[PDB]
RNA sequence: AGUGAUUCUGCGACGCUUGCCAACGCCAGAUCACUCUGGUUCAAUGUCGGGGCGCUAAAUCACUUGCAUACGACUUGG
RNA sequence: AAGCGUUGGAUUGUUCACCCACUAAUAGGGAACGUGAGCUGGGUUUAGACCGUCGUGAGACAGGUUAGUUUUACCCUACUG
RNA sequence: UUUCUAGCGAAACCACAGCCAAGGGAACGGGCUUGGCAAAAAUAGCGGGGAAAGAAGACCCUGUUGAGCUUGACUCUAGUUU
RNA sequence: ACUGGAACCGGUACGGACUCAGGGAAUCCGACUGUCUAAUUAAAACAGAGGUGACAGAUGGUCCUUGCGGACGUUGACUGUC
RNA sequence: GCCUCUAGUCGAUAGAAUAAUGUAGGUAAGGGAAGUCGGCAAACUAGAUCCGUAACUUCGGGAAAAGGAUUGGCUCCAGUG
RNA sequence: GCCGUUGCGACAAGGUCGUAACGAGUAGGAAGGUCGUGGCGGUUGCGUUGAAGGCUGAGCGUAGGCUCGGCUGGAGCUUCCGUCAGUGCAGAUCGUAAUGGUAGUAGCAAAUAUUCAAGUUCGAUCCUUGAAGACUGAAGUGG
RNA sequence: ACGUUUCCGACCCGUCUUGAAACACGGAUUGCGGAGUGCUUGUCUACUGCGAGUCAAAGGGUGUUAAAACCUUGCGGCGAA
RNA sequence: UAAAUAUCGACUCGAUUGCGAUAGCGAACAAGUACCGUGAGGGAAAGUUGCAAAGGACUUUGAAGAGAGAGUUCAAGAGAACGUGAAAUCGCUGGAGUGGAACCGGAGACAGUUGAU
């Protein structure tokens, strides 16, 4: 439903992914995603496993409010970052599925990198809190959309 | 209005900012003024904090009330074993400042010289000064290492070896060493120069730095705290039970007018570890090693005949055995034990009694650290204790 | 070889040139009247290729240490 | 010449006042009569209640008395690390 | 508890914004004038300032705006007496 | 089943935890028990028993109802209300 | 009050760490209200047996006034149908 | 030098032109508007070979605004003449709908407490089984 | 030309007010909606028709692109004292 | 005691210089409905695929949502919350700036755009 913010330079020996509407929150999905551009498949998957293992970082370098700080920021060339652990799973689902796509149509896997790669908001879903003096307020989800643009390097 | 009753402000300003030290080595941000005539000497050394103990001494004060009586005093023991000299440099005066104008290494550095120059020793492929050392057996570069002794005695007004410790010799954990500049003083720069070549990569003992009954300076950072509130930072008074929000707080941080904070008003933060120099701590003794001969009983003295060491019963806690040469101090020195202390001669001409005040030992207390020890040595814990079950069993 | 407020000087040695007279004697020189050329003005750097000598490191993460520590950071070891 | 000090208390909400005591000294003031998202709430300063005087009365009284909810910082700056 | 982490996730507030001294100004400036100055991005605290936020001041006055109550106010009235 | 008593024993101690008023001398107000401003006032305020006074013998008194009629009253001064 | 049996629950988002400030608990040398408007808050007292108990009084109270002693375990003795 | 206003003037024209002087403005008053909007009676045209609407390059006008180009869109729109009006928004603690910074922040801390092995499942701190450890504690977290 | 960079100038609008950039109030942002109208009665002014007249009412007659248009007044309104 | 007169409340009809989905009745739609209050009573929001469902067969990764291909169709970037699809707000790519505001007027320069019988 939501059209790619981009196209791939060649659609020939390129794969494309995406997801809509997805429970994640927005900021830490999108910080996760864009620690990923220009890696190789097999890297960025090393990587939001490490990232699941607490063994990476994501640097978060956008919505960084409050974040805190830790050792592994440091190689990011930052002093905030975080581990994203269900965005890191839902990125992962996203680049099995685009592997599938380049295996159905006939490309070297092991020669996958990311090209592009981009999260955008999503229509946020409601819920209720109830706060003193008998009011209430929104309690509110913000999904987002994820899409991944994957080509074959020589 | 004025505050209705006067009271001095808590702290002293000129010790702030409470910031943790920017290094955990002591720097000398001044060394005692050169004097030409004086045999040339080194004016610094390193040691460690081991701990503390008590001592009992003959007072000999003329006209005070513990005249020709014993007195007992708190001391603390500062491990301070042979240092290396590694290097010479040199300073230039300049409109600006001094200015290091070159430094010769020796030949042969230490391992554990080295290891500072790493963060990985042991991941590396320690090529520390692998290239500078074929330098003293090339044509070359000795005449360029002739050229930087030249320069050093021809334009040069003061002079510092670099030093480090050795840590091998300790038998703990750690094996970098530590590097520190100490400048020498006495004699004329061509002298100062051509002795600190003729020491290089020899060791110097703390005996040939420091004498008895000497007030010296021990410089280096204090034992830390963490962040701390203001009625333990700064000390200040604290607020009344009755407190909404909390009493270990200071009240009023500023008038409306300047419509901001003073740097003058007490805040919490860091508490502990910051850099000090405190002046004019007296030495007590200077033991030798006692793995030699002549310090096999480093802490007895001419009245208290037992054979024992300078280390208490079960060690010094938290820090092991001092089997080096020492310099006991008296009273309190700043860090926590193990603590790397910078001794420092005193730049002030001593003139008050106390500093030539002759120290005398009658004795020394080696009594366990740990709990209340009852005992001065193993074999009088032993002997008065008898025999136990454990020996029973042994026969 | 000297110069200490790091570059700059003196002495050589070796190369490339550089002055005047016969003498504008002799050959070339011109873009039509000026419009950014000194009628190719000079400097600073980046990067990509070839060569000539030349060298063959470290941080960091994770463990570990506790003199340090809210988290980072700090002090240690493999 | 404001570098540095200029206190412990009894009574009063008290600022003042007065007294006891020590002291080198017990100097005077400002900063929105500094300082309530710093406190407290004794006083003042709602609604309950009592007294005196005043008023025909409802009620009044810098006259006295007793009890009477003290909210929010996660923002910017300043300051501390 | 705060703190750090995983998951989840609001609100108040908001002209634009946020370093100061003096000046003059609607007589107490973040902005104007003259000076002092001026270097990323951030974490934990803090309560000096934002004459901070909450509420078209419950104090005072004005209004030919009210309401509760009182009476020797004006005009009436149930009831009752004759 | 409870009561009184005697030897001996230990240990920091014996209502070994638990449960459960500190005490006293005075002054002011209210006699007391009780009630009350739900969501800032639990009081010296209200009530109270006790005291005094007023009206009423029923063809009456005090009240309600537009009116009809009704309440005290299944009452009658040691009663009824104020 | 505290512990347990039958019956029922482990449902209160979790993990690491234990900085400041906090909320709620527990202590503190010597002094003992000097704090504060004010002993606010906290501490002190306490069960049971024996003994002892003032002013005042409406003769009923005050009164648990005040204030002392005892208290465990084990082996026995005596009494009470 | 140019624009306009005012006065005067020329010309067979609700127009053009000439000429001299002049041009501050709140509250307020007038004038002009081939400035803009929606109807009606008429008139002029364009449109599935692409109208309205929307996004935005070359111009025009002192301005209100207008014309054209390119892209989207798919069915209406329009000139001029009279006349009419539910005819122009930055505000009204305006109405209504949506959305920001705050901010991945405040926070999800009362009621003692969970652990081990296994089952099921794509997936288990939380569901189920067994073992253990605790709690309500009969004026119960029972019936 | 709503890009960058230089030199000069440059305080946030609306409003009440003698005086606002104000430490005066409303305003976080955007879309759409949003406020001198209708009618009766006066008066003046401009334009149109007729003119000592003018307009005619209710009504009637006719009209089928029939709520229109067209015709129609001894008498009524205003004017002529 | 009929007629001329009043009146669209009821039943049945014809029109319009009216509104065109925040307008017009509150209600263009399962509207006096959902929902609220003990009750009297209060009371919304909500129109649109396409000519025709032809409403996406089949292959493929996944537990699935969903995605990558494919097909239908004038067209699906008309794909079911479906005509158009504005502003605020927001993400990506490239360029450029970046010392305690940012914006703005005047005057050039650069980049850029555009015209030249």
């Amino acid at each position: 439903k939501v059209h790619y913010s981009r196209a791939p330079e060649n659609s020939t020996k390129s794969c494309k992914a995406r997801g809509s509407d997805l429970r994640v929150h927005f900021k830490n999905t999108h910080e996760a995603a864009m620690a990923l551009r220009g890696m190789p498949l097999r890297r960025a998957q090393a990587f939001l496993n490490h990232v699941k293992e607490h063994k990476e970082i994501v640097p978060f370098r956008r919505f960084h409010g409050g974040i805190g700080r830790a050792a592994q920021t440091k190689q990011w060339n930052t002093t905030q970052g975080r581990w994203p652990v269900k965005s890191a799973d839902f990125l992962l689902d996203l680049l099995k599925n685009a592997e599938s796509n380049a295996e159905y149509k006939g490309l070297d896997v092991d020669h996958l990198v990311i090209e592009h790669i981009n999260v955008q908001r999503a229509a946020k879903l409601r819920r209720r809190t109830y706060r003193a003096h008998g009011r209430i307020n929104p309690y509110m989800s913000s999904p987002c959309h994820i899409e991944v643009i994957l080509a074959e390097k020589e | 209005s004025h505050r209705k009753f006067s009271a001095p402000r808590h702290g002293h300003m000129g010790f702030t900012p409470k910031k943790r030290s920017r290094t955990y080595r002591g720097r000398i941000k001044a060394f005692p003024k050169d004097d030409k005539s004086k045999p040339i000497h080194l004016t610094a050394f390193l040691g460690y904090k081991a701990g503390m103990t008590h001592i009992v001494r003959d007072v000999d004060k003329p006209g005070s009330k513990v005249n020709k009586k014993e007195v007992v005093e708190a001391v603390t023991i500062v491990e301070t074993p042979p240092m290396v000299i590694a290097g010479v440099t040199g300073y230039v005066d300049t409109p600006q400042g001094p200015r290091a104008l070159t430094t010769i290494w020796a030949e042969h550095l230490s391992e554990e010289a080295r290891r500072r120059f790493y963060s990985n020793w042991a991941k590396s492929k320690k090529k520390a000064f692998t290239k500078y050392a074929k330098k003293w057996q090339d044509e070359d570069g000795k005449k360029l290492i002739e050229a930087d002794f030249a320069k050093l005695k021809k334009y040069c007004s003061s002079i510092r070896v670099i030093a480090h410790t050795q840590m091998k010799i300790l038998r703990r954990r750690q094996k970098k060493a530590h590097l520190v500049e100490i400048q020498v003083n006495g004699g004329t720069i061509e002298q100062k120069v051509d002795w600190a070549r003729e020491h290089l990569e020899k060791q110097v003992q703390v005996d040939t730095v420091f004498a008895q009954d000497e007030m010296i300076d021990t410089i280096g950072v204090t034992r830390g705290h963490g962040f701390k509130g203001v009625t333990s930072r700064w000390h200040t008074k604290k607020l009344p039970r009755k407190t909404h929000k909390g009493l270990r707080k200071v009240a009023c941080i500023g008038a409306w007018h300047p419509s901001r904070v003073a740097f003058t008003v007490a805040r919490a933060g860091q508490k502990g570890f910051h850099h000090r120099t405190i002046i004019n701590n007296k030495i007590y003794r200077i033991g030798k090693s006692a793995l030699t001969e002549e310090g096999k009983n480093n802490g007895s003295t001419e009245f208290d005949l037992t054979q024992k060491t300078i280390t208490p019963m079960g060690g010094f806690p938290r820090y092991g055995i001092v089997n080096q040469d020492y310099i006991m101090l008296r009273g309190a020195v700043l860090g926590p034990k193990k603590r790397l202390i910078t001794l420092r001669k005193s730049l002030i001409t001593q003139t008050k009694r106390v500093a030539h005040e002759k120290i005398n030992l009658k004795w020394i207390d080696t009594s366990s650290k740990t709990g209340h020890g009852r005992f001065q040595t193993t074999a009088e814990k032993r002997a008065f204790m008898g025999k136990l079950k454990r020996d029973f069993l042994a026969e």
